[PDB]
């Protein structure tokens, strides 16, 4: 059962880029659901203030990647993916920001990739608005934590 | 509230 926590430091600088209307598109390191297992990564966007309807949102997508075990694994990928922006306050006062989605084997995002990262990602264009970050302690020590849990 | 497929090359 694959779990990866993506640590995005220097977050204030990424927010400043977004405020200055400079694109911010970043990718997590690749991580495996198991060994053997699938290789995946996360893609995060800070949508620009001038974007069409999703301005000032965090977008969060998952991508399949070419992994060492791909020849031994069934395709298309099927399973459940939980994406969470972690609330970094203490346990009694904490509420993470979370979505859970089922992979859709019919989509090209979940077929076996032919290049290092599958260009089709699957996720949330409007995962979390930037202003929602200010309501709880999501940023701590200039770091956002993005957790991805994958079932089968 | 619902997930979608997006191409990282903007189409």
């Amino acid at each position: 059962n694959g779990i990866y926590i993506w640590k995005i430091g220097n977050f204030g600088m990424h927010l400043k880029c977004q405020e200055e209307e400079k694109p911010v598109v970043i990718h997590s390191p690749g991580f495996y659901t198991g060994k053997p297992g699938y290789k995946l990564c996360m893609r995060l966007h800070l949508q620009l203030p001038t974007a069409q309807r999703c301005a000032n949102y965090i977008s969060l997508f998952v991508h399949t990647m070419q992994g060492e075990y791909d020849s031994h694994l069934p395709w298309p990928f099927q399973g459940t993916i939980r994406l969470t922006i972690l609330d970094q306050s203490e346990a009694p006062v904490r509420q993470n920001h979370e979505e859970i989605m089922d992979a859709k084997p019919e989509l090209l995002a979940f077929q076996r990739p032919t290049i290092p990262r599958n260009p089709k990602g699957f996720g949330y264009v409007t995962f979390m608005h930037l202003e929602a970050l200010r309501q709880r302690t999501f940023i701590k020590d200039d770091t956002l934590l993005v957790r991805c849990e994958v079932s089968t | 509230s619902s997930p979608t497929e997006m191409d990282e090359n903007e189409s």
